[PDB]
């Protein structure tokens, strides 16, 4: 296990941070995150939804096929 | 002497004076806040920790000096 002060070296990083005394915990959190859920979404979408969609459809047939295969019209 | 002086050497800064830019100080909003510049280059850390004090005129002044005396001050070559 590693403690601080023995973890890297880093170099000419100024970092400025505020106490959560004067700071809200959500500043703007419709207005700006509303927005933001939408464009990861939109960033994944495409990666995440054609396995499922593919699911959705090899499972709404399955049972179709299911039901539709013990029954017949002639003897 | 010293009244002498004055009016001998700095009388001439009146005539009229002031009045139509008269500055005073507004008071400065203290923060609760961070500032880190990591240098991991600079042999030694260097730290500044500080709460809002209550300035020049403030009678309890000499309190939290009296307190600051108690936690004091220290430097490696000091023979305690």
């Amino acid at each position: 296990g590693r403690q601080f002060g023995h973890l890297t070296r880093v170099r000419h990083v100024i970092t400025y941070s505020l106490s959560p005394f004067e700071q809200r915990a959500f500043p703007h959190y419709f207005s700006k995150g509303i927005p933001n859920v939408l464009r990861r979404t939109r960033a994944c979408i495409l990666r995440v939804a054609p396995p499922f969609v593919a699911f959705y459809l090899v499972y709404t047939w399955g049972t179709q096929e299911f039901e539709k295969s013990k029954r017949k019209n002639p003897a | 002497q010293l009244l002498d002086l004055a009016q001998k050497h700095f009388s001439g800064l009146s005539g009229t004076y002031d009045e139509d830019a008269v500055p005073t100080l507004s008071p400065c909003r203290f923060t609760g806040s961070q500032i880190c510049h990591r240098e991991d280059g600079l042999p030694l850390a260097h730290v500044a920790i500080a709460v809002e004090g209550p300035g020049w005129a403030h009678p309890d002044n000499v309190a939290l000096q009296v307190a600051n005396a108690i936690i004091g001050h220290y430097d490696c070559t000091y023979g305690g």
